[PDB]
Formats: C-alpha cells, structure tokens, sequence
C-alpha cells in the first residue's frame, strides 16, 4: 500500500502539472482570439483602403 | 462702333472668370477628398490598431 501510494500520488501529481499547463494554454487560446481580432484589423485594413 | 462688339468680348471675359472659379471649388472638392481618404484610412487603421 505504500508502493501503490507512491504511484497515484505520482500520477495525481503529474496530472497536477496538466491542469495548470492546459489553464497557461487556455490562456494561450485567449491570445489566439486577438490574432483573431488582429486578421480582422488586416481585413478592417484592406477596407480602410477599399473605402478610401 | 455702328454696334458695339465689344460687348461679347466682355462677356467672354465674365465666362472665363465663371468658368475658373468653378474649377477653382473643384480644386477644393479634390482637397477635401483628400481629406476625407486620411480620414477613412484613418479610421480603417485604428481598426487594425486594435487588432494589432
């Protein structure tokens, strides 16, 4: 019971370190969505110069 | 001067100050198209600004 306590707090410990690396992530998929908004400013661009 | 000719010859000279002034505003009306392109493309960059 003891080398079975060593595994799942291993694995609880290594899933620890996705939770917080896929929220850092999240928060990369946050800036994602202004490269997003940033595409629209190059199309908002193009009709600056289609209106002008 | 059994009639006065002349006349027509000032006229001319009236349609010619007519005729300039006229092109005189459009001088102006191309200037402020000009203005109203920086103000467009103006406006189109702060769209892409914000995207940037």
């Amino acid at each position: 019971a003891k080398q079975e306590s060593t595994e799942y707090r291993r694995q609880v410990q290594s899933l620890t370190c996705e939770v917080d690396a896929l929220k850092g992530t999240n928060e990369s998929l946050e800036r994602q969505m202004r490269e997003m908004e940033e595409n629209f400013a190059v199309e908002a661009a193009n009709y600056q110069d289609t209106i002008g | 001067v059994s009639k006065p000719d002349l006349t027509a010859a000032l006229r001319d000279v009236r349609q010619q100050y007519e005729s300039v002034a006229a092109k005189n505003l459009q001088e102006a009306e191309e200037w402020y198209k000009s203005k109203f392109a920086d103000l467009s493309e103006a406006a189109n960059r702060n769209n892409d600004a914000l995207r940037q």
